[PDB]
Parts: C-alpha cells; sequence; structure tokens
C-alpha cells in the first residue's frame, strides 16, 4: 500500500 | 473556483490531489483533504489559481487536512460523478458492507463497498491507523477525494491503496483491491469543522  | 468533492487542486505547483469536502469553520471557508497531500502553509491551486492554503495536517499516523481558502471561493455542498453531482447529505458513518462510491482527479467515479474498518497502512513515511478498506478502485491522484455513498452521506477522504504498475487498482479485481480512506467524523471534530449540506 501506498498513498494516493 | 466552484468547491466541489472529486475535483484537482495543485500543492506549491508541483503535486495534484483531489478535494474531500466543503466545510466551514466559523467564518473561514475550507475543504477538507488527505494530510499526505500538503505540508501547513502550502499553497493550493485550482485551475492555475491560488484558492487557500494547508491550514492543518496530520500525517502519518492519521491522514488528514483542511485547506482554509479565500473569501472568493465558492462552497458546494456536492461531488463530482462524471458532469452530474452528489449532493452532500450528512456524515452518518455506514457499517461494513455498505456500498460506497469515491471521486477523485483520476480515475473519475467509481463505487464498490465497504469491506474492513480500523485497517492499518505501512507507508514508506511510517503507519497510518484506523482507516476503512472498500473495494471501489483508486489511481494516484485520488488522495484526499470524497468517500460518499450515493444516498449522501460523506464517510470520508481517499489516502492510499494498493497501486499496480499502471498507477491503480483498476485492472485487478474487485476481490483484490485495497482501497483505504480516513474517516471523516473526526476531521471534522478534531478542526472544529461544519460540513457544507444541501
Amino acid at each position: 500500500a501506498a498513498p494516493l | 473556483a466552484n468547491i466541489v468533492g472529486g475535483i484537482e487542486y495543485s500543492i506549491n505547483n508541483a503535486s495534484l490531489c483531489s478535494v474531500g469536502f466543503s466545510v466551514t469553520r466559523g467564518a473561514t471557508k475550507g475543504f477538507v483533504t488527505a494530510g499526505h497531500c500538503g505540508t501547513v502553509n502550502a499553497t493550493a491551486r485550482i485551475g492555475g489559481a491560488v484558492v487557500g492554503t494547508f491550514a492543518a495536517r496530520v500525517f502519518p499516523g492519521n491522514d488528514r487536512a483542511w485547506v482554509s481558502l479565500t473569501s472568493a471561493q465558492t462552497l458546494l455542498p456536492r461531488v463530482a460523478n462524471g458532469s452530474s453531482f452528489v449532493t452532500v447529505r450528512g456524515s452518518t458513518e455506514a457499517a461494513v458492507g455498505a456500498a460506497v462510491c469515491r471521486s477523485g482527479r483520476t480515475t473519475g467515479y467509481q463505487c464498490g463497498t465497504i469491506t474492513a474498518k480500523n485497517v492499518t497502512a505501512n507507508y514508506a513515511e511510517g503507519a497510518v491507523r484506523g482507516l476503512t478498506q472498500g473495494n471501489a478502485c483508486a489511481g494516484r491522484g485520488d488522495s484526499g477525494g470524497s468517500w460518499i455513498t450515493s444516498a449522501g452521506q460523506a464517510q470520508g477522504v481517499m489516502s492510499g491503496g494498493n497501486v499496480q504498475s499502471n498507477g491503480n487498482n483498476c485492472g485487478i479485481p474487485a476481490s483484490q483491491r485495497s482501497s483505504l480512506f480516513e474517516r471523516l467524523q473526526p476531521i471534522l471534530s478534531q478542526y472544529g469543522l461544519s460540513l457544507v449540506t444541501g
């Protein structure tokens, strides 16, 4: 998961 | 500019984010958005015009911010859905299993269902806790955009998810998507904001  | 949920805004002429929701703080107009989009005092622009600056944010830990705008901005109780609009009616929180939609400058308006609450995202910068997870897809640039039910109950703002190499999670099945949003409720009480509704 990553910002968006 | 007309302030509508889901539209693009730039930060310090560099990054792009999406508007969450129009709000007020006493006589001040603002919009809520993602904390990772900017730092306090960063400048926000809409269509190349300065509209306000980040007044506060929390990221990582949480992922929230509010931008106070100039007097000249027009706050609207609406969220973009293509060329149409979804009217914001309030902020009742939906439960796991409810259908929900999100709007942002990268993938437009996408819908799905809430799958889990109180999720932790381990971003490069640090963990973000207490996120709600849905399976509507989203892409880089959608951050800060609105999460709302078709009935107009605002749920929160786009934080992040399992972006694939194409920059979104739309080419993978719903069952495999993790799209995370920060709950709106705690952002309104933390900054003393009131939602604009229609």
